């Protein structure tokens, strides 16, 4: 059965965690899609997102997946992993993979002084 | 002249029991500290007080600040 | 209404200013250059024009505005 | 000989002041949480017949304990204007007393004898709750020894 | 100190030994006049082998490694 | 007249002064603390002091008040609570009024208006919010007070208060009613306005509350109405709910039992006052309005009930 | 079942978990209160109290404070002015001692700094004045304070010196 | 009796005003006198329209005090001859007072 | 027993979450310093400060949900002085993290009110007590000064007495303010000895 | 260098004109609502000489930093966050002025 209390509150529970978790990990697995391959942001939330993805296929109880996903509960890792799609496309907005835009100045990060 | 200090900045988050409470000394080698910042863990929470506090009214108002437990030293620093 | 008596309002808020001397005061008389007005006593005349007639003058309008007479025909044509 | 009369009656005119004495629930310290230990039924206030009356026409004379900033300044002072004119001050703490901690600090006044007159000082960050009941008691015995019918009667 | 009847009667009003457990001390207080008591010394209070240097947490710190950038 | 007016007027003023000093001294030994023993012999000379200090004590001419008007609130207040007095029964009353409880209920509704007086003239927004909460108060109280003030006087069925004198001398009337003495404890909280249902007069919610600008003798006057009207409904908790033995030979006896059952009932005044945590007056209108109106209603319809249940109706 | 819903419906309607509260706090109306009458009665200290700051003295005269510059450099309020001289006499002591009890912290660090064990802060709090001059301890009132409070001190220094 | 104790109350209730006033010593000024929101210069007036939240109940409240009135003559109802008439239409009456609030508390008018 | 003991495994491992995280965002990560307290000091570049929150909060694998701290370290020998600090802190990790960018007084750090609204009162803070501009803030007020205090004051150019000092007068009735005069000055004190104190943190000339 | 709102002089000297337009606009609520001690041709006269305090400057980040300062003084002068006395320390009331001349500042101390 689902749980009444989510254990936290205000993230309410969800009724298909595993179709909103394989839905939603196939969209973020879509949105890099567009990333550069010279992109290792590309390389390795791919690699985060297929591994964690075929744990979901992998095992179909609930409580096993919040054991093998490791980030607590089932609704917590819905709710980072919808941070992390929404992320994925601000930084296909912000394109951080090209190289550093200014150095610094030389004694910016020295201490002591 | 007190410790003689190895520079490098250090931040220990520890339970106070109002919650978070950790301290940022930056040192330059003297015996003086050169800055820190002192965590308050209640300014972050009077921070979000305007969001919990939507919705109610006066009574509730400082019941929250009763529950919430703000003394204002460590937040005024 | 009353196109002349907006001239005549106007030598009224600038002989009610106090920098300006009524003497020196004209129809075609410029503000920056010989009545001792820097860059905010413009905005400060005009402001003053506001409050007395009641509509809106911007103050990118502000910087354009020298000399009244092409905004009081702005606003006498309703 | 009437003064024997006018100084009787001013000594039971400031008893009823030196033992209903009303203070104010105030604030402001580090130093405060003593009036709360003089509240406290170890070292207690009504014992002596002190009651924590939040408003300043209700209070009689202020505790002003500790930590006396720049901000603080006005809303100190026109707190204390508007208590009515039987008003005294006690000044808990070092803070309300010299600037005690943050005397070389920016924006705390160098102690609340810069903006209200003080009656009575009381020293201690920790002032002890006995060492505020002897600061009331001895702000209890000045304004009992102070004589307002007997200069009133030499005027 | 109370008598047996009030005692009692604080006793219905809780269900709790009030009496076995004040919240006023009575003579559960140490007495105050006490012997001296000898503070023991710490682990590095020996004569031999007092080498700082073998000791000293405060030279161990490095200064911080950067590691991947300039 | 005038000797018997003295000797109930100035004893009542003594002892609201030393009920206030035994509401101090009994809130303090429930709050653990010995209470105001040193400046008087076991404390019996502290709010004598007080009224005598308040006096000298400099009254407050704000600018911002209509001063007519903000010192004629607390002048009506105390004139208000020291006439509120003279329709109890006791043995026998002074003013022998033919349907006094309607005043009792008239003045009480009167009330709950010189505190909104003082809360508009003092001319403060936390007078102002003390105000609003005492229109608040009326609003949870003055239904339900009337309808417990209606229907268990029903079964006395005369608003003659010495009528209830002869109705409960073998047995008391909170065997009939047991329902009706508690709802009518927590809505005379509300009229009395003590710490349970004290929503317009506390330190936590505002500073005083309608208490903000009045220093002084004014203050002594609410100070002085309020602990008036904390004996008195006291006493009307005392005279309608509780039935005290009467002889018609011997009224001493009726008097003492009087005194034994509302100094128990002071007691549990000031006892509910210093025990419970404070209301806010959303969930004060909620349960009076929601819970404890349809509750007098219903008990009302049982009192509309009994009468022809049994016995006939009661005499005139 | 149906006993709980008499229970629920009996804490509903009598209150009677409000009469629980009731007489919770009627039991401690007849218990000891526990106050004192302060200038009668006075309360628990000990002698670790760090109250009145003090200067002591050697037991066969001779004042104690060597003028050694170091208790306001541990000193946070920066409340102690000690510009000394010499004597006139070979010895060192101090000429100019300023504490400032307005300021002073009451913290105990003066009384540990000091390798004589001059300055210490005797168990007093009845030391409260009534004009800011008399809170301003230069050296002759830290002098007689100590000459008033060492019989009081130096007890209390021979029971805590163990753990210092 | 009733007129003079009123009069003899508010007598003694005006000389307190009066003792309460004459008897200090007469000093006020304009800080003194300011009025009092914990110590601050005024951010608002305080006559100003306040937009209050229980206004439907407090309407309620003024029909309530007027179903209490009709209501308030029952002891002197109570003796009468039709008792059964008085009974069925006084049950009538205070039923749909409470009906009044029953509709109220459903259509959330006492929020 | 004197010196504190040290767990290199986490030093190794933080050292490669630094490792990780200079490499995935290359263009605003100046460097990241691992100290010998096992926690990470990553330094980067303020025209993109929000795009290293936004991948520290929202990521799966930084995961650093809760912001605790934000103040500048103003040192006056930089040329951009003010060195702006976001001490942030995993719940589900159990790590922490430092995120360090510099700021000149005339250069403004874009705000991390988007991100966290935790810093809707930090980035006030800073604002009064060093006295850089935060774009689009909602609300920049001035929080921890006095109402009308001109001057920044935890800067190193601000003196520790401040400029002005608050009065009550009788001329006026107000608590007027007056350019200070110190009652007695703070004895300034040479704590700084002047024998090398540590041989690892020796500055090459 | 990196701007802040302004590419030039003259746009943040329009910002300058819309933040002394909106403070000679608030001005008179905060005398009359602030029930000061003052007229308001003084007052106007002492923000147009704290416009002319830093008038030497030419730098357009600096003005801005002036813009935003402004504003806030103008946020805590439109609500009333500052009071009476926060509000008029500017026109020195107290305290005396620095004498400028010589003779005075030799008379006065060693500056
Ligand atoms: C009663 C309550 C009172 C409360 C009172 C409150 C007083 C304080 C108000 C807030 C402070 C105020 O924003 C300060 C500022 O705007 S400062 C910078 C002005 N901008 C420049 O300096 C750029 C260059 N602009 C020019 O040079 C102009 O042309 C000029 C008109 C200055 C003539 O300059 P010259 O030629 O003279
Ligand atoms: S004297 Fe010390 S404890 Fe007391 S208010 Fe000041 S800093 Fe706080
Ligand atoms: S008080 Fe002690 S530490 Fe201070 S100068 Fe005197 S002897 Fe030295
Ligand atoms: S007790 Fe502390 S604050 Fe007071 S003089 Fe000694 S060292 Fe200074």
């Amino acid at each position: 059965l689902l749980k009444k209390t989510t254990g936290l509150v205000g993230l309410a529970v969800c009724d298909t965690p595993h179709e909103r978790l394989t839905i939603l990990y196939t969209k973020t697995l879509d949105i890099l899609k567009h990333f550069p391959k010279h992109a290792a942001y590309r390389k390795y939330t791919e690699q985060i997102t297929n591994e964690k993805l075929d744990m979901v296929k992998a095992e179909p109880d609930v409580k096993k997946l919040e054991a093998l996903l490791q980030g607590g509960e089932v609704e917590e890792v819905i709710l980072q992993a919808e941070k992390e799609l929404s992320l994925a496309r601000k930084m296909l907005k912000w394109k951080p993979w090209e190289p550093l835009v200014e150095e610094p100045p030389a004694n910016q990060w020295k201490w002591p002084i | 002249e007190g410790y003689q200090v190895p520079p490098g900045a250090t931040y220990t988050a520890i339970e106070a029991p109002k919650g978070e409470f950790g301290v940022y000394l930056v040192s330059d080698g003297s015996s003086r500290p050169y800055r820190c910042k002192i965590k308050a863990p209640g300014f972050a929470h009077l921070a979000g007080l305007d969001k919990m506090s939507k919705g109610h009214m006066l009574a509730d108002v400082v019941a929250i600040i009763g529950t919430q437990d703000i003394v204002f030293g460590e937040i005024d620093r | 209404l009353t196109l002349d008596g907006i001239k005549d309002r106007v030598l009224y808020v600038l002989k009610l200013y106090d920098k300006i001397d009524p003497e020196k005061l004209s129809v075609n008389s410029h503000f920056m250059k010989d009545l001792g007005l820097d860059s905010l006593d413009q905005v400060e005349i005009i402001m003053a024009m506001e409050d007395e007639f009641g509509f809106e003058i911007p103050d990118i309008d502000a910087e354009k505005l020298m000399c009244p007479q092409e905004i009081v025909d702005y606003i006498a044509d309703k | 000989r009437a003064e024997y009369v006018v100084t009787k009656l001013d000594d039971l005119i400031n008893w009823a002041r030196r033992s209903s004495l009303w203070p104010m629930t105030f604030g402001l310290a580090c130093c405060a949480v003593e009036m709360m230990h003089m509240a406290a039924p170890r070292y207690d206030m009504d014992r002596f017949g002190v009651v924590f009356r939040a408003s300043p026409r209700q209070a009689d004379v202020m505790i002003v304990a500790g930590t006396l900033t720049n901000k603080m300044a006005p809303a100190l002072r026109k707190v204390y204007d508007q208590m009515p004119e039987p008003r005294y001050v006690v000044s808990m703490g070092s803070c309300a007393n010299g600037g005690g901690y943050y005397h070389y600090s920016y924006s705390v006044v160098r102690g609340c004898d810069r903006i209200v007159p003080v009656d009575i000082y009381v020293p201690g960050c920790p002032p002890t709750a006995e060492a505020l009941l002897y600061g009331i008691l001895q702000l209890q015995r000045k304004i009992k020894r102070e004589q307002k019918l007997k200069i009133w009667y030499r005027r | 100190s109370a008598t047996r009847v009030i005692q009692k009667l604080r006793n219905w009003a809780s269900g709790q030994d009030l009496q076995a457990k004040l919240q006023l001390r009575y003579q559960e207080i140490a007495k105050r006049t006490q012997p001296p008591p000898k503070l023991p010394v710490g682990p590095s209070h020996k004569l031999s082998n007092n080498y700082y240097c073998t000791r000293d947490g405060r030279r161990e710190v490095v200064p911080p490694s950067i590691i991947m950038s300039s | 007249f005038f000797i018997n007016i003295l000797t109930l007027l100035v004893p009542i003023l003594i002892a609201m002064a030393f009920l206030t000093l035994v509401e101090r001294k009994i809130l303090g030994y429930m709050q653990l603390r010995k209470g105001p023993n040193i400046v008087g012999p076991y404390g019996i000379l502290q709010p004598f002091a007080d009224a005598m200090k308040l006096f000298m004590k400099e009254p407050m001419r704000p600018l911002t008040t209509s001063m007519s008007l903000f010192i004629i609130a607390p002048t009506l207040s105390l004139t208000l609570a020291l006439s509120l007095w003279v329709p109890l029964p006791m043995p026998h009353p002074l003013i022998n009024l033919n349907l006094g409880i309607l005043f009792i209920l008239a003045t009480s509704s009167l009330s709950v208006y010189s505190i909104l007086w003082s809360g508009w003239a003092s001319n403060s927004k936390y007078s102002l919010f003390g105000a609003l909460r005492a229109v608040a108060q009326t609003i949870s109280y003055e239904v339900t007070m009337a309808i417990i003030l209606l229907s268990v006087l029903l079964m006395n069925g005369s608003y003659s208060l010495q009528t209830l004198i002869t109705t409960q001398e073998h047995m008391w009337l909170l065997l009939p009613a047991w329902p009706m003495a508690m709802m009518w404890f927590i809505s005379t909280l509300a009229e009395t306005n003590r710490a349970p249902f004290d929503l317009t007069e506390g330190e936590s919610e505002l500073v005083s509350g309608f208490n903000v600008e009045y220093a002084a003798g004014p203050f002594a006057l609410f100070f002085m109405a309020e602990y008036t009207n904390i004996i008195l409904m006291n006493a009307l908790t005392t005279i309608i709910f509780l039935g005290p033995l009467y002889y018609i030979n011997l009224p001493e006896l009726y008097s003492t039992n009087f005194m034994m059952e509302a100094l128990l009932l002071s007691s549990t005044f000031l006892w509910i006052r210093a025990s419970y945590p404070r209301f806010r007056y959303d969930q004060l209108m909620h349960l009076l309005w929601k819970n404890f109106l349809p509750l007098t209603l219903a008990l009302c319809m049982w009192h509309i009930s009994l009468p022809i249940f049994t016995a006939g109706v009661p005499p005139y | 079942d149906m006993k709980s819903a008499t229970d629920n419906a009996a804490r509903i309607l009598m209150w009677t978990e409000l009469i629980r509260g009731l007489g919770m706090t009627l039991s401690y109306l007849f218990r000891e209160p526990a106050t004192i009458n302060y200038p009668f009665e006075k309360g628990p200290l000990s002698p670790r109290f760090r109250g009145e700051h003090a200067l002591r003295r050697y037991p066969s005269g001779e004042e104690r404070c060597i003028a050694c510059k170091l208790c306001e450099a541990i000193c946070p309020a920066q409340a102690i002015t000690i510009e000394a001289e010499p004597r006139a006499d070979g010895s060192r002591r101090t000429t100019r001692y300023d504490i400032d009890m307005t300021k002073c912290i009451y913290c105990g660090f003066c009384q540990e700094a000091c390798p004589v064990d001059a300055i210490v802060e005797g168990p007093n709090f009845e030391f409260s004045t009534e004009t800011h001059e008399e809170l301003l301890y230069n050296k002759e009132k830290l002098l007689n304070n100590g000459d008033k409070w060492e019989a009081e001190i130096a007890a209390n220094i021979q029971a805590d010196y163990l753990y210092r | 009796n009733l007129y003079t104790v009123i009069f003899i109350n508010i007598l003694l209730s005006l000389t307190l005003i009066l003792v309460a006033f004459w008897l200090p010593q007469m000093n006020l000024y304009s800080e003194k006198a300011n009025p009092y929101e914990c110590g601050f210069d005024p951010t608002s007036s305080a006559r100003l329209p306040f937009s209050m939240k229980f206004f439907l109940v407090a309407i309620t409240f003024l029909l309530f005090d007027l179903e209490i009135a009709l209501l308030l003559p029952l002891p002197w109802a109570i003796q009468t001859i039709k008792t059964s008439t008085m009974m069925i239409m006084a049950f009538i009456l205070v039923t749909i007072l409470s009906l009044g609030l029953a509709y109220e508390w459903t259509q959330k008018g006492l929020e | 027993p004197t010196v504190r003991p040290r767990s290199d495994v986490t030093h190794k491992q933080l050292s490669a979450f630094g490792e990780y995280v200079a490499e995935i965002l290359p263009k605003y990560v100046q460097q990241v310093q691992v100290s010998c307290l096992d926690e990470l000091e990553i330094c980067i570049h303020p025209d993109g400060v929000i795009p290293t929150l936004t991948f520290l909060r929202d990521h799966t694998n930084a995961q650093f949900k809760s912001l605790a701290d934000l103040t500048a370290v103003d040192v006056p020998t930089r040329q951009n002085r003010f060195e702006i600090v976001y001490n942030l802190l995993s719940l589900r990790f159990n790590s922490r993290i430092r995120v360090k960018t510099y700021a000149d007084e005339l250069t403004p750090i874009d705000s991390i009110v988007s991100v966290h609204i935790a810093a809707n009162w930090y980035e006030r803070e800073v604002w009064d007590m060093f006295g850089v501009f935060f774009f689009n803030h909602p609300d920049l007020r001035r929080i921890l000064t006095d109402y009308g205090f001109e001057g920044h004051p935890f800067r190193k150019d601000f003196p520790l007495t401040g400029y002005v000092e608050l009065r009550y007068d009788d001329e006026v009735k107000r608590v007027v303010a007056e350019p200070v005069e110190l009652a007695q000055e703070f004895r300034k004190f040479d704590l700084n000895s002047p024998w090398e104190a540590f041989p690892a943190y020796r500055q090459p000339p | 260098v990196k701007p802040i709102f302004s590419r030039d002089l003259n746009e943040a000297k329009r910002r300058v004109r819309e933040l002394y337009r909106a403070w000679y606009r608030e001005v008179p609520n905060t005398v009359h609502l602030m029930q000061l001690d003052i007229t308001v041709k003084q007052g106007r006269d002492k923000v147009r000489e704290m416009f002319m305090k830093n008038a030497h400057v030419t730098d357009p980040r600096v003005v801005d930093l002036l813009v935003i300062k402004g504003k806030m003084e103008l946020q805590e002068t439109i609500k009333v966050w500052k009071q009476r006395t926060h509000v008029m320390r500017f026109f020195h009331e107290t305290e005396t002025p620095r004498p400028k001349d010589f003779l005075s500042k030799f008379y006065m101390g060693h500056d």
